[PDB]
């Protein structure tokens, strides 16, 4: 269970959506197009299999 | 991939106007009958009056 944690970022995510093999991008509680718009106090990724 | 493969997009942008509309559905025109309570259909405006 890989919790990466981020935070101290200037996250762009027009890289991510750009990214060539992850396509679906759902999202609960926030709009993707806000998502460069927005500030959070800590990020956390699981990245599975 | 299937979210970077090509993908054909067609866009209709209907006008939805009270103008005189040139393109309609599949329909036929009845008779039209005046002075009595019928139920109408004027170019998709539904009703029922006389």
């Amino acid at each position: 269970w890989n919790r990466k944690r981020i935070s101290n970022c200037v996250a762009d995510y027009s890289v991510l959506y750009n990214l060539a093999p992850f396509f679906t991008f759902k999202c609960y509680g926030v709009s993707p197009t806000k998502l460069n718009d927005l500030c959070f106090t800590n990020v956390y990724a699981d990245s599975f299999v | 991939g299937v979210g970077h493969q090509p993908y054909r997009v067609v866009v209709l942008s209907f006008e939805l106007l009270h103008a005189p509309a040139t393109v309609c559905g599949p329909k036929k025109s009845t008779n039209l009958v005046k002075n009595k309570c019928v139920n109408f259909n004027f170019n998709g405006l539904k009703g029922t009056g006389v």
